[PDB]
């Protein structure tokens, strides 16, 4: 069964090719019993002994003799060694997508369409159905599942409850590849995902396609939530600092959030604390980046862990107070103090998690997306064509080195240099130029 | 085979077209539906490597299906009926039960 | 694998 | 905004006349010419790298995979030197970004020394690394896995 | 343009008029297979030159020639719309027409006895389609072109990678058309060789020893000759004063008593001209001057009888005394200098094993056939044949101008194989390019490499299959005696009908039709490949031919390709290239004598640039052709200068000429990069078409010859005016001037409805006229898919606003609100085809009864009663549609439930349906169904009555077709008679059967009243045989595959919406997954209170640089500006004036263009259409490379009322703020591609398997799943996994008993595993055990 010959459809049939190889060896082991007990000449029996060497050293490896074909069609055929000199072994539970964003979730928690979620946990709802009380067998069970009465929904919810699925991007690269999840369920036809763990997969939005596995077992299930969830792995294996550097639009937020103008409306007053801070930005009253005297309420552990108290009165912006509401207890004020760019918003995520451990900085990850998204809506930096200024200099510093290279032009024609030397100097004047 | 193939080679060339399997018959005097038997007989097999570039190489060897395995809900479904018909069958007597088991 | 025997013709 | 500095030509040194256009304003049809084949090049040019660090992942696994860290205690007391990088300049990688993770060996001392500073066999954190920086210590020795 | 162009005027920028219209698109198919098949009494291009070339055939003197005189083609027996519907070939029978005569005893030409003839049929010839597209298998083929390294000779230089010290070698190839090679090379021992194809290597003479060449001759051709004369007085030497030239002075220089050079000083040009100035001809050297020449002649002796020095001897002083002690006293030499001349024959010569012609040929013999024992006969037919004969050597006609041109002859006309002095110059060439003087040529420099088409490879394919059958003829002939076989015996027809039909069918180079678009298939008929049969494949390229080489500008377009595996290799045509009459491209000019400027165009190939300079389009002449600026940017050869306002002899067409088809019509293309005006052109290719497509806004302007010319829209043939509009027909009645002296009628038009293309997209036609309307020759009178108005338009323009709204738009998401799916701007429709077979199984056949097993009602309400579902049920998904019920026996029950069986009941007799369904998903309405059936089983009641409809039809269509002709024909005869010969009311009193009686006294129009009488009398006849072979079309059988009953088969139509997945993408590079869609109170209003629809990322414009989309946002918004502005005009009725003068002010605008058209010769009833069409938006239009600027945006803007900087202030509609920062708002263009997430959406919880091994693979139309590979296995053994890696590859993929056992777990409700032993190391022993070698597993 392993060289089988299962009938196509209609007639003709379909074989492995080691049937004709076998049959050749066959026929001429019995073709030369039959010459040898006749006892013919010796050229005939030198002949048979011959070509029977070259059938079964055809049969055991083919490719190294003269590379014995088939009829009716010129493709050279195989054996035994093209069976072990030989890309994936396939899976059940499978499935595939295309990805889309959804910035309203937390950071373990993917989404997954109704459809690929009743077409890969069917055995689950097959045995809760059977066993709650709500059928006779597995038979009404697949008669009730599929034309979908509304009371199979709630099994479904009940059984997704806590139960890992475990997504995966097609060229995987390093270690990060297969991350876990715990699905929410949605209506739609996309996977959704996280704007921060998209920084780690190397993968646009622009069609790329993602896969989802289901893990059975129990051991398999604990195992994936306590070694591979997608909170577990925040320092990449390359070297110490965090792979969950916000990526595109959350850095513009946050920098436009942190910096401070010259004069803006309602600048010079002082202020009561961050609280009041806020009230004054969405009174309508007070831009959002003035420079204006507030107060603060650090708070310090260089004890022996002990939180100790202190409070000032600091020179900030407002955007500053506003930030500082999210913040936990432990990181003084030289944080949320500067321009706020990329190297250290990486560096602030940082020193949060080599001060106070885990999940201090997961939820301080998914507040300082939100308030990035919110404010780089309320922004509204975009482009025009009238923001890319060329300058006033243009004309001028073509002009001269347009004509300092036709001097030298007119100096080489002249016979004083060559070309070699002419070549170079032509390629620095305008490699200054340019600069 | 030779004699459906020599005759159908002199066949083609002077009424034009192409033999019909029905008046390919009338040129012998055959009974006009062994002929499709000795059709179909008369063809070579398929190698299993003749490859089909489905964005890879691949062949046709590993698309080709399963026929004789059955569903797995078929054995669930001879597993929970064992139970069920030992379970309607432990309430009767024991010469109902003893009849019947050897019935 | 570095850094006359055809049966028809004998 | 500025000129887009000098395009290539396939021999590989340039050409002496470059762009002096820029995308504000419009391209004309030398220049574009003169600019779609450095393009054409530099996106075959990406396109071999995937396959070229496919196969030196592929060998750099096959011959590395055998190790499993399987005890508490080799018991050795040698190991490698450790020091700040120089390529004959300023520096490009100070001792606290080298030193940061790995068990010390000997003892670490000042230069008239007085005592001992860390112990001996203790694993460097940011509390002793920022002790190492403060102190201004020369060279640490450290246990490395080739010595073990 | 009488009324196309009247109606909706494009307004049109650009600076520059344009002398050369835009040529027809296709031209390159339609010629080539014009010229393949037609009559002309000669060879060059038609079968008639593939029939000159194989016949005649005479036999081996046995006295019967066989001959040849003519062919004709046939008529095809079905046409292109019922042959695609069945499924055969699009054919046409080819007989050709031989004849035989026998030659007779003792006489080559004597009188013959037998003249006969009779049509033998052979093969086929599919003929093309008149849009370029084959027809094979129901499917539209188009066949690609070639493009590959031309026939003739050239060198190469190959310095480099041999050896590493710069000692380069020179070889010479001569690659020829049908054949053999030929090389020449060299070697670091600077020794000649000579090596046939590709074998093994032999040193250089042998040829010109084998081929009657003697050491005499060719020592005389190649080298010179110097005089030594030792004249009894101590070695004189007669001398040429340039042969100093390269000798170093070693020796003292006198004669006539005139002293001239002293030892020791090199001679210069000074005592040069002294040789040249006195004439000084006899100079004595020493005696051992000879210590290295050697002489020429060959030299006998005296008196004695024996030889002292032949030629190619080592000429010292013991052999000149042998020589000069008889009185040879005039000898010959040779001249040497080793920078002038290399005598590296001369050592070849010296390591030449072989002396003569009879052991050179032997050499031969043995090298190019292994182990074999020569025969001087055998080797003597060998070598003449194999490079001298006419039938395996055909060196042709490209080939011999090429070789006539690369080595500086002067007639280009030869013959088609090489004889004696081809060798000798291929040589003569390879030593001087070694020497110094002319230099190497290279390849893709496209004066190497030509294009053949469709015409070069049919004609090859029809030779092989022409040569297979004429070795059996031959073979056939010698036993054929004198008059009993005809020639209709020897000539079967198997072999052409294989060739030719397998290379139409199944190569690599004739591939699908990617026929989706309007723009798809017009830019898949034109492409050029360079893989398949007869070049460098997909992994031999290097880059250096993949690479843009710089004659490639305006032949070959450089910024377009398919990118991933093979970039680089199947770029595409420029807009005006041709093709020449070799095969070589060629682009257009103008020609400058500076005259003023000449308006001739002139074409011009690839070679004839070189030597001349050429100015560039895009520089200013001035008012009738002067150019105004004094150094014009020009180029010469590759390199761009400045030269004078004189001396430049041609000049660019038009700005056009660099682009392709699919990349000239993204607007604004002089901003962008070419890496996303690359994705752009390679992202025009897939769009699919809408319900209704609208125009572009900011198009270009080469669109409307792109929508015409690959023909979907019925382009009116003879202009006139309309008669009767309907859904399907178009009737179009002719002028006077324009018409056939009889048979006038009507012309008539049918229109293609509803019919799947090779994509599953939806094509169907609309008309676009009224009824009482003019047309002219060149007007369109069908709209098609993603057609409008004759111009071409495949997406929507709506609402962009650059903004980073909340998240939702993070990377490259886009977000449409709802408007756009309320109004249904993008719905799209397919059309699915479903079939189900009906086979011939052992135990019995099946059949297509209504009545199934294990079902009820509740499915079968859908239904007749013969079994095949309405025209017109709205399906869904997973109901029946083709009931079909298999036999089964041994039924082999069980126990318990048989136990259970034998209580309630029991069934039997018809056992699993394998009836088809529909696949889950789809929503559908059953438009069409179609029923074969094979000849011989009598059909049931839905067969019967599809073909009574069917026949009703054609015979409703007949009748109608010569009802409505014969009105316009009565019609014109009566308004033909009533001139001249007008009576009252006699017309409508006598019949229109008795009508044609009444004659007329001798004029013209009474032998056209009797013409048309005699066309009315044919078209009569011809009416009832049309309809007799129409009824025997229909009603018959047709052919099937051995084992099939009847097909039926089901036409689906969905109708899919727009949801979070379906990639959109503008034109000019800016992909996204669109990702939420919101609802229409939430978007950010402006302060007119109008939402606004997509909400783009504005970091992907600094990031890739394409700066070109801002700018058409801008433009976009003030076209739509000057829209709104005149539907507010028009809302309230005013005057008409009001709109006159501001149209032509809209239309004027500023600076210096070509489009001034208004206010003279429009009517009033044609302002009240200009003006209705222009409600939308006034279009634009910009010609590429010389398109607008920022004056000419900010004018067009001013002219509405809006802000002139580009950016409105855009309130939010959340909480009713205002966004600080004012943002940018606009219009730009927005396709719909097919990556749909219903197409990509897949599942899998248990299905089928495999046989050999058994892995999961879906065959039943479910999934599979995504494959585990080992980049996976090492990201999942990296952590601390191996739980679920063991779970991973032992019991859900390859486990025959652990599957059941644990899906029976997961059932229940114990979560379990159980390991097992995979099956693909269960397989692997007994593959490794059918060896000699032995594996065990030993231990507990
Ligand atoms: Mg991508
Ligand atoms: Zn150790």
């Amino acid at each position: 069964d392993l060289r089988p010959l299962v009938p196509l459809d209609g007639g003709r049939f379909a074989t492995s090719d080691l049937n004709d190889l076998y049959r050749r060896v066959i026929n001429r082991n019995n073709r030369l019993k039959r010459l040898l007990d006749l006892a013919a000449p010796d050229i005939i029996v030198r002949n048979e002994k011959r070509m029977l060497q070259e059938a079964v050293d055809a049969l055991l490896d083919n490719g190294r003799r003269g590379r014995a074909i088939t009829g009716s069609n010129k493709r050279p055929l195989k054996s035994l060694a093209d069976m072990i000199k030989g890309l994936g072994k396939r899976v059940d539970y499978s499935g595939r997508s295309v990805i889309t964003v959804g910035p309203y979730l937390r950071l373990h928690q993917c989404g997954l369409p109704k459809k690929m979620a009743l077409e890969l946990f069917k055995p689950f709802i097959y045995g809760k159905l059977e066993l709650r009380g709500l059928a006779t067998t597995i038979k009404a069970a697949k008669k009730m599942v599929e034309r979908e009465e509304a009371v199979v929904w709630d099994i479904l919810d009940e059984v997704i409850r806590e139960h890992p699925v475990l997504l995966n991007r097609a060229p995987t690269l390093h270690r990060l590849g297969i991350q876990a999840f715990e699905p929410v369920l949605i209506e739609g036809k996309a996977i959704q995902l996280h704007p921060l763990v998209c920084a780690a997969y190397n993968a646009d939005f622009d069609g790329d396609q993602m896969a989802v596995h289901v893990p059975l077992t129990l051991e398999a299930q604990l195992e994936a939530r306590a070694l591979m969830m997608s909170t577990n792995n925040i320092l990449s294996p390359a070297n110490g600092e965090p792979i969950i550097v916000p990526s595109q639009d959350v850095v513009l937020g946050l920098y436009y959030m942190t910096r401070d103008c010259v004069n803006a409306k309602g600048e010079g007053m002082v202020l009561t604390g961050p609280k009041e801070a806020e009230r004054l930005y969405r009174s309508g009253l007070a831009s959002l980046h003035a420079r204006v005297k507030v107060r603060i309420t650090e708070y310090e552990k260089d004890a022996n862990g002990e939180l100790v108290a202190k409070t000032s009165l600091k020179d900030t912006t407002v955007g500053r107070a506003i930030l500082w509401m999210i913040v936990p207890k432990g990181l003084p004020y030289s944080i949320v103090n500067q321009a706020l760019g990329k190297k250290a918003i990486s560096k602030m995520l940082n020193t949060c998690y080599r001060i106070l451990g885990l999940k201090p900085t997961v939820i301080f990850a998914d507040q300082i997306m939100y308030t990035g998204f919110a404010y780089a809506a309320r922004s509204g930096a975009s482009v025009g064509i009238d923001d890319m200024v060329i300058p006033e200099k243009k004309h001028e510093i073509i002009s001269e080195a347009e004509a300092e290279v036709a001097e030298i032009q007119e100096q080489f024609q002249s016979g004083l240099v060559t070309a070699g030397e002419r070549y170079n100097k032509v390629i620095d004047i305008w490699a200054a130029a340019n600069d | 085979i030779n004699k459906l193939n020599r005759i159908s080679r002199q066949m083609l060339q002077e009424m034009g077209r192409e033999p019909t399997p029905e008046e390919l018959a009338e040129r012998m005097l055959m009974p006009e539906d062994k002929i499709r038997k000795v059709l179909k007989i008369a063809k070579e097999p398929i190698s299993m490597e003749t490859p089909i570039g489905d964005d890879e190489d691949s062949h046709l060897g590993d698309f080709i299906e399963d026929t004789t395995l059955e569903l797995p809900l078929d054995s669930a479904t001879t597993e929970s009926l064992r139970a069920a018909t030992h379970d309607v069958l432990a309430g009767l007597t024991a010469r109902e039960a003893k009849v019947l088991r050897m019935r | 694998d570095m850094g006359t025997t055809d049966p028809v013709r004998m | 905004a500025g000129m887009r500095g000098l395009m290539a030509k396939p021999d590989g040194s340039i050409i002496e006349t470059p762009i002096t256009a820029n995308f504000r304003e419009g391209l004309n049809v030398l220049q574009y010419f003169i600019s779609t084949h450095g393009a054409r090049k530099g996106l075959a040019d990406t396109a071999l790298k995937t396959a070229n660090s496919g196969y030196l992942t592929r060998r750099l696994v096959d011959v590395a995979q055998d190790l499993v860290v399987t005890e508490d205690d080799c018991g050795t007391h040698e190991g490698i030197m450790m020091t700040p990088v120089i390529e004959g300049g300023d520096v490009k990688e100070p001792l606290r970004d080298r030193v940061l993770g790995r068990v010390t060996a000997e003892d670490v001392l000042k230069p008239g020394t007085a005592d001992i500073l860390v112990p001996r066999n203790t694993l460097l954190h940011e509390q002793w690394c920022d002790l190492l920086e403060e102190n201004s210590v020369d060279a640490v020795k450290v246990r490395s896995v080739v010595s073990c | 343009y009488s009324y196309t162009e009247k109606k909706r005027i494009r307004k049109d920028f650009g600076k520059r008029p344009q002398v050369l219209d835009v040529p027809y698109l296709l031209s390159i198919q339609l010629d080539s297979f014009q010229k393949f098949i037609e009559q002309d009494p000669e060879g060059q291009y038609g079968l008639e030159a593939a029939f000159r070339s194989v016949f005649p055939i005479q036999s081996y003197s046995g006295n019967s020639e066989l001959q040849y005189v003519s062919y004709r083609l046939g008529e095809p027996v079905f046409d292109v719309q019922e042959c695609q519907i069945r499924g055969v070939t699009y054919s046409a029978p080819l007989r050709v027409k031989l004849r035989l005569v026998i030659y007779e005893r003792e006489a080559p030409e004597g009188t013959v006895k037998d003249i006969k003839e009779q049509e033998v049929y052979m093969g086929e010839i599919p003929l093309m389609t008149d849009n370029g597209t084959f027809v094979i298998n129901g499917t539209e083929r188009v066949i690609v072109s070639q493009l590959h390294r031309s026939p003739g000779v050239f060198f190469d230089s190959d310095k480099g990678k041999t050896h590493s010290s710069g000692k380069v070698l020179y070889n010479a190839r001569i690659i020829p058309y049908r054949g053999s090679w030929l090389d020449f090379e060299f070697d670091p021992k600077d020794n000649l060789f000579v090596r046939i194809d590709r074998r093994r290597k032999l040193p250089a003479t042998i040829i010109l020893r084998a081929l009657n060449y003697t050491t005499e001759q060719i020592l005389d051709l190649f080298f010179e000759k110097v005089i030594f004369e030792i004249r009894d007085n101590k070695l004189q030497m007669e001398l040429v004063p340039e042969r100093l030239r390269g000798e170093t002075a070693s020796f003292d220089i006198e004669a006539n008593g005139k002293v001239y050079v002293e030892k020791g000083r090199r001679i210069t040009a000074r005592h040069i001209r002294q040789l040249e100035k006195d004439d000084v001809k006899l100079i004595e050297v020493p005696v051992e001057y000879i210590a290295g020449k050697v002489v020429a002649k060959d030299y006998i002796d005296e008196s004695t009888g024996e030889l002292i020095c032949a030629a190619n001897m080592e000429l010292s002083l013991d052999l000149l005394a042998k020589l000069s002690q008889s009185g040879h006293k005039r000898i010959e030499t040779l001249f040497t200098n080793d920078l002038d001349h290399g005598p590296y024959i001369s050592e070849t010569l010296r390591v030449d094993p072989t002396n003569d012609r009879l052991s050179a040929l032997v050499e031969i013999y043995r090298m190019m056939r292994p182990g074999e024992p020569p025969t001087r006969e055998a080797a003597e037919s060998l070598f003449e044949n194999l490079f001298f004969s006419e039938d395996r050597y055909d060196l042709s006609a490209v080939g011999r101008m090429k070789f006539n041109r690369s080595l500086l002859r002067e007639e280009i006309e030869g013959s088609g194989i090489l004889s004696k002095d081809d060798i000798i110059d291929v040589m003569k060439k390879l030593i001087d390019i070694r020497n110094g003087k002319g230099e190497v040529d290279d390849i893709d420099h496209l004066g190497n490499r030509r294009i053949r088409s469709v015409g070069e490879m049919a004609e090859n394919q029809f030779r092989v299959g022409l040569v297979r059958v004429e070795r059996a003829v031959k073979e056939r002939l010698s036993l054929g005696d004198l008059d009993t076989l005809m020639p209709q015996d020897m000539i079967n027809a198997k072999p052409i009908s294989a060739a030719v039909k397998e290379f139409f069918g199944s190569s690599q180079l004739s591939q699908f039709m990617d026929q989706n678009n309007p723009l798809s298939e017009i830019t898949h008929k034109r492409r050029i490949s360079a893989l398949g049969p007869g070049g460098l494949t997909r992994e031999r390229a290097g880059f250096e031919v993949r690479d843009v080489h710089p004659t490639h500008y305006g032949r070959v377009c450089p910024i377009e390709t398919p990118e991933g595996p093979n970039i680089g290799l199947i770029n595409s045509l420029s807009v005006y290239a041709q093709t020449n009459e070799y095969g070589f491209l060629e682009t257009p000019y103008r020609k400058v004598t500076d005259g003023v400027v000449t308006d001739e165009i002139h074409y011009l190939s690839a070679i004839e640039e070189g030597n001349y300079v050429i100015a560039q389009a895009n520089s200013n002449l001035d008012e009738e052709g002067h150019f105004v600026e004094d150094l014009v940017t020009c180029r010469s050869k590759g390199e761009s200068s400045l030269f004078s306002r004189d001396q430049v002899d041609y000049m660019d067409v038009s700005t056009q000429q660099v682009v392709s088809v699919g990349a000239s019509l993204i607007p604004f293309l002089e901003h962008d990069d070419a890496n996303r005006a690359l994705m752009g052109a390679n992202m025009q290719r897939q769009a699919v078409p809408t319900l209704r497509a609208d125009k572009p806004l900011v198009g270009t302007g080469m669109e409307r010859a792109v929508a015409v010319d690959s023909g979907v829209t019925a382009v009116a043939k003879r202009g006139g005016v309309v008669q009767y509009v309907d859904a399907s027909r178009i009737v179009i009645k002719v002028n006077e001037d324009e018409m056939y002296p009889g048979e006038a009628g009507i012309d008539i038009y049918n229109l293609t409805k509803y019919t799947r293309s090779n994509q599953n997209t939806c094509i169907n036609q609309m008309p676009c006229v009224s009824l009482g309307e003019p047309v002219e020759r060149g007007d369109v009178l069908a709209d098609g898919p993603s057609t409008d108005l004759g111009e071409l338009a495949l997406g929507q323009n709506m609402r962009v606003a650059f903004m980073p709204w909340n998240g939702y738009n993070f990377e490259d998401s886009i977000l449409v609100s709802e408007r756009v799916v309320q109004e249904d701007r993008f719905t799209t429709i397919h059309i699915q085809e479903l079939a189900c077979v009906s086979r011939d199984t052992k135990l019995g056949p099946e059949e297509i009864t209504a009545d199934i097993p294990n079902v009820g009602e509740a499915a079968l309400s859908k239904l007749d009663e013969s079994g095949i579902v309405y025209i017109g049920a709205e399906v869904t998904g997973g109901d029946i549609l083709v009931g079909k019920v298999t036999p089964k026996g041994e039924t082999q029950l069980t126990p318990e439930e048989k136990l259970l069986r034998a209580i309630f009941g029991e069934k039997a007799s018809d056992v699993k349906d394998s009836s088809l369904r529909v696949p889950n998903g789809v929503s559908g309405t059953v438009i069409d169904v179609q029923v074969f059936t094979r000849d011989g089983v009598e059909k049931d009641k839905r067969a019967l009555e599809i073909e009574e409809m069917q026949l009703k039809q054609a015979k409703k269509d007949l009748s109608e077709e010569l009802q409505i002709l014969e009105a316009g024909l009565f019609s014109r005869i009566r308004a033909v008679l009533v001139a001249g010969g007008v009576e009252a009311e006699k017309l409508d009193k006598l019949p229109r059967d008795r009508w044609l009686e009444l004659g007329l006294t001798d004029e013209e129009k009474q032998n056209q009243l009797e013409q048309l009488a005699e066309q009315y009398d044919e078209l009569k006849h011809e009416f009832e045989k049309k309809l007799e072979a129409k009824r025997r079309k229909i009603t018959q059988g047709d052919d099937l595959a051995p084992g099939v009953l009847k097909i039926v088969k089901v036409y689906l139509a969905v109708k899919r919406r727009i949801q979070p997945g379906d990639k959109m993408a503008g034109r000019h590079g800016n992909k996204g997954v669109i990702s939420k869609i919101n609802p229409i109170e939430d978007m950010p209003y402006d302060e007119n209170g109008t939402p606004v629809d997509i909400v783009l990322n504005p970091l992907g414009v600094p990031s890739r640089m394409n700066i070109g989309q801002i700018l058409e946002t801008h433009l976009g918004m003030a076209a739509k500006g000057i829209g709104d502005k005149i539907n507010a005009m028009l809302k309230q009725q005013q005057e008409v004036a009001k709109l006159r003068e501001f149209i032509q002010r809209a239309y004027d605008l500023g600076a210096d263009v070509r489009q001034k058209v208004d206010l003279s010769t429009f009517s009033d009833e044609e302002v009240m259409r200009l003006a209705e069409n222009l409600r939308k938006g006034m279009p634009i239009a910009t010609p590429v490379f010389d398109g607008a600027k920022e004056a000419e945006i900010k004018e067009l803007l001013k002219l509405g009322d809006l802000p002139t900087s580009g950016q409105i202030r855009l309130y939010d509609g959340r909480t009713g703020e205002q966004f600080e920062r004012p943002v940018t708002v606009g219009y730009m263009y927005m396709l719909k591609l097919n990556h749909l997430v219903d197409d990509k959406m897949h599942a899998r919880s248990t299905g089928s398997y495999s046989l050999v091994t058994q892995q999961p693979l879906g065959g039943k139309a479910q999934f599979g799943g995504q494959r585990f590979g080992e980049m996976e296995v090492w990201a999942l053994e990296a952590y601390g996994a191996a739980y679920t890696l063991q779970e991973m590859l032992t019991v859900k993929s390859d486990d025959v008993n652990g599957r059941t056992k644990m899906y029976k777990n997961i059932v229940d409700g114990n979560h379990q595993m159980e390991p097992g032993m995979p099956e693909s190391f269960n397989v692997l022993l007994k593959e490794i055990r059918s060896l000699g070698i032995n594996i065990e597993l030993e231990d507990e």
